[PDB]
């Protein structure tokens, strides 16, 4: 009951349109830093 | 104990033997291959700076 009609886009009225939630699934990826002493690298020895 | 001065004498050909020796070794190829060590190396990124996150409207 209004002038604007046939518009593209997603109004913040009701964005939940009666869910609880919204979900996304996917993979995740990683590369981060960590100190890892427990190594104490030097272990790759020559046996001999 | 005389033999001593002998021996230098007659053996003076291995000098230039032993000049050979240096003088080609050298020619030939050699590559001490000093290692990384057991501890590895590794940079931060290549890390670019940027004006933050703007709220437009």
């Amino acid at each position: 009951r209004t002038r604007t009609v046939n518009l593209y886009g997603l109004p913040a009225a009701n964005p939940n349109n009666g869910n609880e939630y919204y979900e996304i699934s996917g993979r995740f990826s990683l590369i981060s830093l960590v100190p890892t002493n427990d190594d104490y690298q030097t272990p790759i020895m020559n046996s001999v | 104990a005389s033999l001593i001065y002998r021996q230098l004498l007659t053996n003076s050909y291995s000098v230039d033997l032993y000049d050979e020796i240096e003088q080609i070794g050298s020619g030939k190829t050699q590559n001490v291959t000093i290692n990384p060590g057991p501890f590895a190396q590794t940079r931060y990124a290549p890390v670019n700076w940027d004006h933050g996150e703007i709220n437009d409207s």
